[PDB]
RNA sequence: GCGUUGGAUUGUUCACCCACUAAUAGGGAACGUGAGCUGGGUUUAGACCGUCGUGAGACAGGUUAGUUUUACCCUACUGAU
């Protein structure tokens, strides 16, 4: 296949490239995994058993040349970035969480979204 | 001459019509709001 | 009332009340809208509600096309004979009362609306304003 | 380029907008945002005018103008006129037009060369258009649709029009507007395209909950 | 701030007095008083219709 | 404190749908209120059916017709000297 472009909607700036986005393995599946476990305040206790989704909602990529004074200025856990050529939020840094959308603890790394977020080739159009 | 809008990829006719047929059979429903049981 | 209505609207006089039957407008096969009952519309005892111009009503088709008739379905007042005082101080009024089929969003039925229509009925609704010719 | 934005909270551009290659026209209703989304997408070749005629904030169906001239119907006052001419490029002929059809941007289907006009305008009509905008005018229907000008945006890279749109008749429009077309949609669907959306012949704005399949059949043609 | 004319009789129609009609043809009529509605609605002629400007114009 | 609807069927209270709405909460005041109204129901006399009775007749069963009177007095209230 050819190579793509990440870039954000509602404003024209190109986000990110290809050579990205590890597929991860999403589903596994045997008691735990594809459920959303929240834990209660005592003994371990799971109420909620929701079933995690199909799609693949998130975009995961590497840190960037026009994140890294963002991360160098006041640096702290997790928080917002957004565009700098625009001001709407595009999503969030960790290093400890963060999971998916499908929902699985994995490396410290930072996401992307897909809403509000499309995706372009990078060369010409198919022209139909 | 059109394209799907929701998926994109296929051409569908100018009978009077609304995005892809796997479109409106996964996302669009219009069965919602019965107890199946 | 603000059912897909982009603002608000000035009080026009009510010129149409419930089980009023007024012609339909646009070309989405019905002929005459069997007006039911008005959104956004005050109780008050055996007031029984009366819709304005530019008015999104619930109501019943009577005649045409029998995919269309026995169902309730909204509409949108576009004209009514009921003479009525714009703020720039001129009364007017059309020569019949006249809606239109729209989705509970506002987005009409048909494609065409054949006849005039009120600047206050083709302002408050986008999509009204997109299928009416003459305004005014 | 492509450009989302909402006027208030509807997506319907073209109905509130009436951006050309000289001008920019637009209503009177805050939102910054939509005001931004013509204003830092836009030098200042094209004066961006905020005006309502005959007291309407739907300017976008009422005015159909061109690149070098503006009709504005018989319902605008001269107040909102005289706002229009002093702040405005004296390249343009701002005509009051005093024939039936109210909503000129829904008889009217316009871009700099050719204009599609709807089949029951008046005989004098054409001929003042041809006039005040040195474009000749084509009677004919999108596809029954007598509303052209709403069914179809058009610029002059490119145009487009609603899905019921005939392989047979796309021809036909591609021939007499010397433009391709393609029969795409607009705002998750809505098949009003000429309001659903502006354009010009370098940007185009569309509302805010069109999707990545549409915009790039929208950036696709109206570019070339 | 503008000043029009009964379309019937040919009177100077000040703001905030008279009515409007809009005919299902699309055509727009103004009139100065409820005389000459009226006098319209009852499909007169304001060729007919003595003290209109139409008969002092048409019999000069 | 302030509101608590518009209708289809039924004499109906009750119930049941339709629809709007912020919401269509529950009750009382001689089961509020007929010299305030109406008279659909019930509840006289006419008549028909069905069942019962030998019969005259019965039915809390069905059906259709069937006069709704007075304030000028005292108080109360509303206004006025
Ligand atoms: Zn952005
Ligand atoms: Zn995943
Ligand atoms: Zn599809």
């Amino acid at each position: 296949s050819k190579v793509t472009a990440v870039r954000c909607k509602k404003c024209r700036t190109k986000l990110a490239l290809s050579t990205s986005f590890i597929a991860h393995d999403p589903p596994s599946k045997e008691s735990s995994e594809g459920h959303f476990i929240k834990r209660a305040a005592n003994s371990h206790r799971i109420i909620d058993i929701q079933e995690s989704q199909a799609n693949c909602s998130h975009f995961f990529i590497e840190p960037l040349k026009w994140m890294q004074p963002e991360l160098q200025g006041k640096q702290e856990l997790e928080g917002k970035f957004s565009c700098p050529g625009c001001s709407s939020k595009v999503g969030g840094y960790n290093w400890k969480g963060s999971r998916c959308s499908c929902g699985k603890w994995v490396i410290p790394a930072i996401h992307l979204q897909t809403s509000k977020v499309d995706q372009f080739p990078l060369q010409s159009t198919a022209l139909p | 001459t059109l394209l799907c809008c929701n998926c994109g990829t296929p051409i569908d006719g100018s009978t009077g019509l609304v995005m892809c047929y796997d479109c409106i059979k996964l996302t669009v429903d219009i069965t919602q709001g019965i107890p199946r049981e | 009332s603000g059912n897909g209505a982009q603002g608000t609207k000035f009080r026009i006089s009510l010129g149409l009340p419930v089980g009023a039957i007024m012609n339909c407008a646009d070309n989405s096969g019905a002929r005459n809208l069997y007006i039911i009952a008005v959104k956004g519309s005050g109780s008050r005892l055996n007031r029984l509600p009366a819709a304005s111009l530019g008015d999104m009503v619930m109501a019943t088709v009577k005649k045409g096309k029998p995919e269309l008739r026995k169902k309730v379905m909204p509409a949108i007042v576009v004209r009514q004979a009921k003479s009525w005082r714009r703020r720039d101080g001129v009364f007017l009024y059309f020569e019949d009362n006249a809606g239109v089929i729209a989705n509970p969003k506002g987005e009409m039925k048909g494609s065409a609306i054949t006849g005039p229509v009120g600047k206050e009925c083709a302002d408050l609704w986008p999509r009204v304003a997109s299928n009416s010719g003459v305004v005014v | 380029m492509a450009t989302r934005t909402q006027f208030e909270n509807s997506n319907e551009i073209g109905v509130f907008s009436k951006l050309t290659n000289t001008y920019c026209l637009v209503a009177v209703g805050g939102s910054e945002n939509f005001y931004s989304a013509f204003e830092a997408e836009l030098g200042d070749a094209i004066p961006i005018v905020h005006t309502t005629i005959a007291g309407t904030r739907i300017i976008g169906r009422m005015t159909a103008g061109n690149r070098r001239g503006l009709l504005v119907p018989t319902q605008t006052t001269d107040q909102e006129l005289q706002h229009l001419r002093n702040s405005l490029p004296d390249s343009v002929k701002i005509q009051r037009v005093e024939e039936r059809l109210s909503a000129l941007g829904n008889v009217i289907c316009c871009n700099d060369y050719v204009a599609l006009v709807h089949p029951d305008i008046d005989r004098e009509t054409e001929e003042l258009i041809s006039d005040v905008l040195g474009v000749e005018v084509f009677r004919q229907t999108i596809s029954g649709n007598i509303l052209v000008g709403s069914y179809c945006s058009l610029s002059n890279q490119g145009g487009l029009v609603h899905p019921q749109t005939s392989v047979q008749d796309q021809e036909e429009l591609s021939s007499l507007l010397q433009v391709p077309l393609v029969a795409g949609t607009v705002n998750r669907g809505s098949s009003v395209v000429g309001a659903g959306m502006v354009v010009n012949d370098y940007l185009a704005v569309t509302g805010l909950d069109t999707t990545a399949p549409e915009l790039s059949v929208i950036e696709s043609i109206f570019r070339l | 701030m503008k000043v029009e004319i009964d379309s019937f009789s040919g009177a100077k129609i000040y703001p905030g007095r008279g009515t409007l009609f809009v005919r299902g043809d699309s055509k727009i009529f103004r009139f100065q008083n409820s005389k000459s509605a009226s006098l319209f609605k009852q499909r007169k002629n304001p060729r007919r219709i003595a003290w209109t400007v139409l008969f002092r114009k048409h019999h000069k």
